[PDB]
């Protein structure tokens, strides 16, 4: 399964979570930004690696980073 | 306040000319990177994203059609003007079989005047392979003054179409209901446009082209031929050549149409003097076409209680296997310009290819069959246009599926049922493509390896394991027996390609029976295989344009997007555009093979010279039958052998063909930089270049960015097509002009 | 609307107000997209060069210098007979003059960048003509008109020598 | 309604009364989609050009300038004058005048106040008040239209039959 | 003629005019002094 | 002489090339009639060929064993009109182009909308800058001295 990391440059704009096609990211409470929220990656087993999450990231060099790793039938997007 | 048009919808102003990108909501803010410049031209004609109203898109399309027709009229006016002023048309008229048509002279600069060839008739210029001279002769044009007047009329018509486009966008723009009158539009395009154009052309042929060309074939010089208007004012100048005009129009109105058999014939074959189709046959053909199309125009209900409703016809064509059938197709084709473009472009390209075939098969112009460069150029050009238009039709079908397809409005109809079993279609088409490719190409490779191993009796040849195209030979036999048996009123077969006598004009073969052997079997199956693979790519693009097992929401990404990401193992080129890109490549492959087959087969087994005793000697000498069955044969006896004229053209009047050969090779190789590489490398190189510019304080405010992934693919495919087609263009033209 | 005094059917051009040759002649509006100070500097320099060149024609066809090189009454043919060496020296001397008279700032963007530079005012007045300000404006207008007339005449003489070949006489 | 010239046609709706030579003659409605000042300027330019052309054609078929080049009929004078460069000078100066005209017509269309065809060229007076100016404008327009038609007829007849000044 | 002149000031029109002028004076130099392999001086 | 080459004025193969080209052109000329434009064009071709060959012969041009002018670009002023003088001419013209482009970029870079003035050129300012490029060698060695030609550390750098 791929690896997804969140960095404290998160501004809690939720654009990553609402762009994930496989429900990998979610918004959790935080105290490091104005919005009081930070993205989390608790379901990386469903991560497919499409990187839509970091295409919607407005922070300078990203706050969500997807590191491709071992492959799985879920991560390979295999309907068969 | 008319019910069909809106008056003064858009003000005629230059203000928006000074605001580039005003049409787009995203581009209107102004450029920030160089990507804006490329996006400006990529969205210029995408009227769907510029307005949210179908009416505005339709009006823009209508005015764009007017602009295109004005451009076409300007091009035709230029052609006629060049024929009038910079051509040897008058000299070619008096010696069609010994003077090469030329209509473009080259200025004497930088030594380029060598391009002015010895085309004959005390003229120097570039030999013309568009066949305008033969067309003008078939029109009865015997003077360059008539060409000048046709050019002036073309200029006037081009201005008229420009004014029409301006008028119908800015002064009186039609409403959506006017555009959606598909019944009225079909009625008019079938009766008025097609039928009345055929009728008017039949009238022109009968009254101008029939007498003038008959006098020309009789040996009368163009100077003593009467002016065309005299054939109308004087019923005695035409009644001598065709002694049926003496009865006037009485036989027509008295149903005694047999009297007009003098100039409305049904002969078939070719004119022995000119080598083209009998112009009496052509006039009769256009008359019959006019009547048929006028009749066909009275089919759809427009404004009276009479005719058909296309909605009622489609909705009644259901079936046990097709569910709701054609229900909803009328709404699809009356609310989506992209669906209409798909159908029209596909059928238009297919029509262009059919035209290309019927052109050389039955030469319709005087002294055009013996002008081998003209025949080769016309066939290749029309087949290329057909392939491009077919790929465009597939592209716009995919665009309709992505954008204008409504799932709710198409419940259980044909479109829905096709998407529901797209897997089966694509898998079976994949199997067919593999079967056809394996067989055709592996038979070619088996022939090559048997020849390389010294086993000549193990080939798929005529003197070996033979694959006779018996079905095509049966059809050829049926056509050569048609006159008198199935077409009892015919005097000769439609084309001598099916069989018959060798038709030669001035010791040059015009048409001759095209024998089909094992070599034609293999190349025909190659054609079928390439066409099937192109269809596979395009149909996979259209069907999987909305969703798939990989990307269940591919429609939300649009028609044109590079990917969905490196995930799922990699989701490159999943668009539907990336399928029109690969399909463009495969169309290039298929059309290149088709034109190669045509060129080699014609040069080897049709074209040539006929000795006075009747011995036929061809351009190459019949090497197609035995050497077109191996890839080494194609490489050596066709490519290497017929490329001799291109490479040895330096210093001669064909040197421009060698230069274009080299430049097209350069462009084709240039394409591979964009096709093989990726955007990240070029962006990171532009980073260092920008560092240098910033170090010298010369970094542009518009930030330079590497071409987008989709634009990189588009540039690659455009350069690839240009280079390959230009290389084949120069090769064909130099080879067929030299010999 | 005011309308120009020279071209009476055209509106009065802008940017010419405080000048010593203003007759309102600018139908193409060259003063709108080009600096008027630079335009006057260029007009004055072109006029002065044309006046000197016209006088050079008339003297050359009449007087000439001793020597085989300087023996062509026709100015156009004298340009070729004299050879490149005498002409290149004139070119370099004119360049030296240009540099020292404008004191470095020689270009359209550099000249008049700081202002404080009356167009055409090199301060050249050794004989003292122009101390009285009353006749100064008349002298400026006369210089401008003579310069324009000399531009027209310099073109005329050069093209007469080209179409005939002998001289001006 | 019911324009003066064509009594059964409606008034062109752009020519009420406030133009010299305005009899309401625009059946095909050229004024409905083109500026009135632009059309007036074009008409006056045509009038003046054709008046000069008719006078020149008629005179040059009678009186010739000294020289062998000027010894041709006005019908054949175009190919001779273009070769000698005589028409080149006219082209140059007419192009200068027409560029100044480009400026003038642009200014007139974008405000200004210059009447169409009014170049203020009036060395003599010949027009002292508004009434005299209007009468002379009407005379100029009528004479110009007559001369345009006259030059048309002269050229067509001379080309049809290569006759001298009587082009019958 | 305020926005038309601004349209003529756009990058494509200006580049086309400049390249047409450039090719023009190059072609005319090569017409009046053809076959120039070295510097004329 | 230099590199074993010989002057083209004494190169027999050069004259053979000239004679062959003229003979081909005359043979082409034979197949046309009288003073017709084709014959005039071919005669002009012959005249231009002769003039070009004569000019190349009297041009201090060195010809090889193939009878074609070879360029001596080692730097010697003897053959200075082959490379060195065209090199100076191009350097002047290209420096002019680069200087006017850089000046325009830096000038409209200090306005409210720098990017707008790059797709829609300020033709007055463009003309002002373009005709000022004749002093580009002097302007360059007056801006480099003042430190206005080179940026120092406001330039951006990647991570490593
Ligand atoms: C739309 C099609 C088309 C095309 C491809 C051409 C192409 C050409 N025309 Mg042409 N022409 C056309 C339409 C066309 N014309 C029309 C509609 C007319 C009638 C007005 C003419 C009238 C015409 C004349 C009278 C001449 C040409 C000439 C030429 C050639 C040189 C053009 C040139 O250098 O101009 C450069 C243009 C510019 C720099 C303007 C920017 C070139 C092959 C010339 C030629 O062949 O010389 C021997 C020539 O003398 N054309
Ligand atoms: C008999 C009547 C008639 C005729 C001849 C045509 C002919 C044409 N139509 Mg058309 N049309 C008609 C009725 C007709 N239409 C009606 C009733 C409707 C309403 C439903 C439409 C709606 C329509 C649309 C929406 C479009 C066309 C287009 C076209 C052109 C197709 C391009 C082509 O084949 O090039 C052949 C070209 C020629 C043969 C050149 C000569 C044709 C000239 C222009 C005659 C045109 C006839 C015109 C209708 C007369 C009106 C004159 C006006 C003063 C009223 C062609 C010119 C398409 C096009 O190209 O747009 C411009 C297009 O997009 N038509
Ligand atoms: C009747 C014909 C027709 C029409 C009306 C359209 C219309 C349209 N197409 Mg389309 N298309 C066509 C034929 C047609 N196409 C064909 C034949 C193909 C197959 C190649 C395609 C493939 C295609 C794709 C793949 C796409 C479109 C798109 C579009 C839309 C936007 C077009 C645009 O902005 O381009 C503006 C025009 C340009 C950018 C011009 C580019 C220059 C071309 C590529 C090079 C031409 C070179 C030329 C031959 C000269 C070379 C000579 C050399 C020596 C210089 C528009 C609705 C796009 C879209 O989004 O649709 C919604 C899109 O993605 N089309
Ligand atoms: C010469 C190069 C080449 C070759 C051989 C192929 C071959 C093929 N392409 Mg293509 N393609 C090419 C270049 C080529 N392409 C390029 C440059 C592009 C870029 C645009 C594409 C883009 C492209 C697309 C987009 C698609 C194809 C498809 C296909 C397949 C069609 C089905 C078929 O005939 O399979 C049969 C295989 C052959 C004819 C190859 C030769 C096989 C020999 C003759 C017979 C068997 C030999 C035997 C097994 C050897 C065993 C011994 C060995 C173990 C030592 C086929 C594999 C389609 C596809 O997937 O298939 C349906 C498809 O959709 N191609
Ligand atoms: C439309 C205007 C016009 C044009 C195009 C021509 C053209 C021509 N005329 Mg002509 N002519 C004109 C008006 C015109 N004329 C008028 C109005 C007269 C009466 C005075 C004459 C009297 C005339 C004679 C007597 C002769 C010609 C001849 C000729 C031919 C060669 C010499 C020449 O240019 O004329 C030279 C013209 C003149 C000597 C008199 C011209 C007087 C002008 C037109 C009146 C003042 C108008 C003013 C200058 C406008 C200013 C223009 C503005 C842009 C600055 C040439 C075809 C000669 C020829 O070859 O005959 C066949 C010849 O012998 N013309
Ligand atoms: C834009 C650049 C440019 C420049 C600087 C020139 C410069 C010149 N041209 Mg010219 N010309 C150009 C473009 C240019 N031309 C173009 C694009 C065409 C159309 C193809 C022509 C057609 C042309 C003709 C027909 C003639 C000139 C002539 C001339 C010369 C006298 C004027 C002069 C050297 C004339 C000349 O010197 O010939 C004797 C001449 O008769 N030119
Ligand atoms: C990039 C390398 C390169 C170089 C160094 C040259 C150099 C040359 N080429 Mg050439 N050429 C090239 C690429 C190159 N070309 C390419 C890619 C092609 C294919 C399109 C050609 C096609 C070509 C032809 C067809 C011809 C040349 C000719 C020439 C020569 C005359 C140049 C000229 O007109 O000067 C005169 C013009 C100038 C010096 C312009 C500058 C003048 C300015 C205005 C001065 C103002 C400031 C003071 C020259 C030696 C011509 C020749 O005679 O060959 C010997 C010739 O006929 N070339
Ligand atoms: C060819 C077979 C054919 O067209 O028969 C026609 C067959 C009959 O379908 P329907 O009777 O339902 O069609 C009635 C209406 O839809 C008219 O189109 O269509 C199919 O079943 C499609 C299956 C294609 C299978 C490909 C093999
Ligand atoms: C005289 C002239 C202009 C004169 C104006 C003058 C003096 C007045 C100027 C001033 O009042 C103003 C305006 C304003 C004041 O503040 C300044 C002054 C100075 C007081 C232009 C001539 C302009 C002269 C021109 C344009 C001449 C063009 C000639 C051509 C084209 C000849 C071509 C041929 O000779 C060839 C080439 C080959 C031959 O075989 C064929 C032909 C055709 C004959
Ligand atoms: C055309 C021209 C002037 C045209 C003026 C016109 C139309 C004026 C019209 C007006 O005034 C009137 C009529 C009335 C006014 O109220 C209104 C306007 C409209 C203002 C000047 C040309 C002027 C032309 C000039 C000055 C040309 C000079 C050429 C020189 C010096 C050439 C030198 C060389 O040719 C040699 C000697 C040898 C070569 O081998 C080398 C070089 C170096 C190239
Ligand atoms: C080189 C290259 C670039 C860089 C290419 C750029 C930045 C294009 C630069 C184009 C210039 C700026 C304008 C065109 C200049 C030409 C001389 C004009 C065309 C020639 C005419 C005759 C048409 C990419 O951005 C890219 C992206 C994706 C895959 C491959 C590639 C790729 O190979
Ligand atoms: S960039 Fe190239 S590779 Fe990476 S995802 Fe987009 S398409 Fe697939």
């Amino acid at each position: 399964s791929h690896t997804v990391k969140i960095y404290d440059t998160c501004i809690g704009c939720t654009q990553c979570v609402r762009a994930c096609p496989t429900d990998v990211l979610e918004m959790v409470p935080w105290d490091g930004c104005k919005a009081g929220q930070i993205a989390s990656a608790p379901r990386t087993e469903d991560c497919v690696g499409c990187k839509r999450c970091e295409t919607a990231c407005p922070t300078d060099f990203l706050s969500v980073r997807v590191y491709l790793g071992g492959e799985t039938t879920r991560s390979l997007g295999l309907a068969y | 306040k008319s019910t069909i048009v809106d008056f003064n919808p858009v003000e005629t102003s230059f203000e928006k000319w000074a605001k580039p990108g005003q049409f787009s909501r995203t581009l209107a803010k102004g450029p920030k990177t160089t990507t804006w410049i490329w996006n400006l031209h990529a969205d210029a004609h995408d009227f769907d994203i510029q307005t949210n109203s179908l009416q505005e898109v339709s009006r823009k399309i209508f005015s764009a059609h007017f602009g295109q027709l004005a451009v076409i009229f300007l091009w035709l006016s230029g052609m006629h003007f060049h024929g009038a002023y910079f051509s040897n048309y008058s000299a070619w008229l008096t010696n069609p079989t010994s003077t090469k048509p030329s209509a473009q002279i080259v200025w004497p600069i930088v030594g380029q005047e060598v391009l002015n060839a010895d085309v004959g008739g005390n003229f120097q210029g570039i030999q013309i392979t568009s066949g305008f001279f033969q067309l003008w002769r078939a029109e009865g044009i015997t003077s360059e003054v008539e060409l000048y007047w046709t050019a002036v009329g073309g200029l006037v018509a081009s201005f008229l179409m420009l004014f029409a486009g301006w008028f119908h966008y800015h002064k009186a723009a039609p409403k959506l209901e006017w555009f959606q009158n598909v019944e009225s539009m079909l009625n008019h395009h079938l009766a008025g446009l097609l039928g009345l154009g055929s009728l008017s052309w039949a009238g022109h042929q009968i009254h101008i082209a029939l007498p003038i060309n008959k006098l020309l074939d009789l040996g009368v010089s163009p100077e003593e031929i009467p002016l065309p208007y005299e054939f109308i004012l004087n019923r005695d100048l035409i009644a001598q050549l065709y002694p049926s005009f003496n009865k006037g129009l009485t036989p027509f109105f008295t149903l005694n149409w047999g009297e007009y058999s003098d100039f409305l014939t049904f002969k078939g074959g070719l004119n022995p003097v000119t080598g083209g189709l009998w112009l009496t046959d052509t006039a009769h053909h256009h008359l019959a076409i006019a009547v048929l199309f006028i009749v066909a125009g009275h089919m759809y209900k427009t404004n009276w209680f009479l005719g058909h409703s296309i909605k009622t016809i489609l909705e009644a064509h259901k079936g046990p296997f097709t569910g709701e059938g054609h229900k909803g197709l009328y709404e699809v084709l009356t609310t989506s310009w992209h669906a209409q473009l798909a159908i029209n472009l596909a059928l238009f390209g297919s029509l262009s290819i059919i035209v290309a075939h019927h052109m050389y098969a039955m030469p319709p112009y005087p002294y055009i069959a013996i002008d081998y460069p003209t025949q080769l150029s016309l066939f290749t050009h029309h087949v290329w246009i057909g392939g491009f238009c077919i790929v465009g039709g597939a592209a716009h079908g995919a665009i309709f599926f992505v954008r204008d397809y409504n799932a709710a409005n198409n419940y259980n109809n044909l479109i829905d049922r096709v998407i529901r079993h797209r897997d089966a279609i694509i898998s079976h088409l994949n199997w067919v493509c593999i079967f056809l490719g394996c067989h055709s190409f592996g038979l070619y490779v088996h022939n090559d390896t048997m020849r390389a191993l010294g086993r000549s009796q193990d080939l798929f040849s005529d003197n070996a394991i033979a694959l006779k195209p018996i079905f095509a030979q049966f059809i050829q036999n049926l056509h050569t027996l048609a006159p008198g048996s199935t077409a009892p009123n015919a005097l000769t077969t439609v084309s001598y390609a099916f069989g018959g006598d060798v038709i030669s004009v001035g010791s040059k073969i015009a048409m001759m029976p095209i024998s089909l052997g094992t070599a034609d079997f293999l190349v025909h199956h190659i054609h079928a295989f390439t066409i099937h693979v192109t269809v596979l790519i395009l149909l996979k693009g259209v069907l999987y344009s909305r969703n798939s097992r990989l990307i269940p929401d591919k429609a939300n990404l649009g028609f044109r997007f590079p990917c969905d990401g490196p995930g799922r193992g990699g989701t490159c080129q999943v668009s539907a555009w990336d399928h029109v890109f690969l399909g463009l490549f495969w169309m290039y492959n298929s059309i290149s093979i088709v034109i190669f087959h045509f060129s080699w087969k014609m040069q080897s087994d049709v074209w040539g010279t006929v000795s006075p005793t009747g011995a036929v000697s061809h351009i190459t000498g019949g090497n197609f039958a035995q050497s077109s069955i191996t890839i080494n044969g194609w490489l050596r006896d066709f490519l290497w052998s017929q490329a001799a004229q291109v490479v040895q053209s330096y210093g001669s009047s064909l040197s421009a063909y060698g230069l274009i050969f080299l430049g097209a090779h350069f462009i084709w190789a240039f394409s591979l930089m964009f096709l093989f590489s990726g955007r990240g490398y070029w962006q990171e190189l532009i980073e260092s270049i920008v560092w240098a510019h910033n170090k010298l304080k010369v970094a542009p405010s518009i930030q330079p960015r590497a071409l987008s992934i989709t634009q990189g693919r588009a540039v690659g495919v455009a350069h690839y097509l240009l280079g390959g087609i230009g290389t084949t263009w120069a090769f064909f033209l130099a080879r067929i002009i030299s010999v | 609307k005011v309308f120009s005094k020279s071209v009476p059917f055209l509106l009065k051009p802008a940017g010419l107000d405080g000048m010593v040759g203003d007759v309102g002649f600018d139908p193409l509006g060259f003063a709108t997209f080009i600096d008027i100070r630079w335009l006057r500097e260029a007009e004055l320099k072109n006029g002065r060069v044309a006046m000197l060149a016209f006088l050079g024609f008339i003297v050359q066809e009449f007087i000439r210098l001793p020597g085989d090189l300087y023996s062509e009454p026709n100015g156009v043919k004298a340009f070729f007979q004299v050879g490149p060496q005498p002409l290149l020296q004139i070119f370099l001397f004119c360049g030296f003059l240009e540099f020292n008279m404008h004191k470095g700032k020689l270009t359209q963007v550099d000249m008049f960048e700081d202002g404080k530079r009356e167009p055409g005012n090199f301060g050249f007045d050794p004989l003292g003509f122009g101390k009285d300000p009353a006749k100064r404006e008349r002298y400026a207008l006369a210089e401008l008109k003579n310069g324009r007339l000399a531009m027209i005449a310099i073109g005329g003489l050069v093209h007469h020598a080209l179409v005939t070949g002998h001289a001006t006489f | 309604e019911k324009s003066k010239a064509v009594p059964f046609l409606p008034r062109p709706a752009a020519l009420d009364g406030s133009v010299v030579g305005d009899v309401g003659f625009d059946p095909v409605g050229f004024t409905s989609w083109l500026p009135l000042s632009y059309l007036q300027e074009a008409e006056i330019k045509h009038c003046r050009i054709a008046m000069l052309a008719t006078l020149g054609w008629i005179v040059a078929d009678f009186v010739h300038l000294p020289g062998a080049v000027h010894e041709v009929s006005s019908l054949a004078a175009h190919d001779v004058a273009v070769k000698s460069g005589a028409l080149a000078q006219i082209l140059i100066w007419t192009s200068i005048a027409e560029a100044i005209s480009v400026i003038a017509i642009s200014q007139m269309l974008e405000g200004s106040g210059r009447q169409p065809g009014d170049f203020k060229f009036d060395p003599l007076n010949f027009a002292k008040d508004e009434k005299s100016l209007k009468k002379m404008q009407l005379s100029e327009l009528k004479n110009g239209r007559l001369a345009m038609l006259a030059f048309s007829g002269i050229v067509t007849q001379a080309a049809l039959t290569g006759h001298a000044f009587p082009y019958m | 003629m305020k926005d038309f002149l601004k349209y003529l000031s756009t990058a494509p029109v200006l580049l086309t005019a400049w390249l047409t002028f450039t090719a023009g004076f190059v072609i005319e130099i090569n017409r009046f002094y053809p076959d120039a392999l070295t510097f004329p001086f | 002489d230099i590199g074993g080459l010989n002057p083209c004025k004494d190169s027999e193969v050069f004259q053979k090339r000239l004679a062959k080209t003229v003979k081909k052109l005359e043979n082409r000329l034979k197949k046309y009639e009288e003073g017709t434009p084709p014959q005039i064009a071919i005669q002009q071709q012959i005249t231009q060929t002769k003039q070009r060959f004569t000019r190349y012969a009297d041009s201090n041009l060195l010809c090889g064993n193939d009878g074609l002018p070879h360029l001596i670009t080692d730097g010697r002023w003897s053959h200075g009109s082959e490379f060195l003088l065209p090199s100076i001419l191009f350097l002047y013209i290209s420096g002019w182009i680069g200087w006017v482009g850089r000046k325009y970029i830096r000038t409209v870079g200090q306005t409210s909308n720098p990017t707008e003035k790059e797709i829609i050129i300020d033709v007055p300012l463009a003309i002002s800058i373009m005709t000022s490029g004749f002093l580009w060698p002097f302007a360059a060695w007056q801006e480099f001295l003042s430190g206005d030609l080179i940026a120092s550390d406001e330039t951006i750098t990647t991570s490593p």
